[PDB]
């Protein structure tokens, strides 16, 4: 959940940088998608 | 990439640059200002050869 939520921190960061570009943000929502698998994984932890 | 996204993507920081710029005014007073001229007086005087 760590190591996810490091690489979640990251994302965010590039997102910051795509929206300056106007460039459409695909591996932002690949990232998203690893994010949300990340996220489930939360969820176990947060109930453990 | 869609056309509407290349349009946003078109625009650049560096590419376009706004900048905000006013006018210093003045701050607007009012005064108010009463004149009246020296106070005047009434004066007789009778003259004759003996004074």
């Amino acid at each position: 959940e760590d190591e996810y939520d490091v690489k979640y921190q990251m994302y965010k960061i590039n997102a910051r940088g795509e929206n300056l570009f106007g460039l459409q943000n695909q591996k932002y929502p690949e990232l998203e998608k690893t994010d949300a698998e990340i996220k489930n994984l939360n969820k176990l932890y947060n109930l453990y | 990439h869609d056309e509407e996204a290349i349009k946003q993507t078109l625009r650049n920081k560096f590419n376009y640059n706004t900048r905000e710029c006013q006018t210093i005014n003045p701050s607007i007073r009012e005064r108010g200002v009463s004149t009246e001229p020296p106070p005047s007086d009434t004066i007789c005087g009778n003259i004759t050869q003996w004074e």
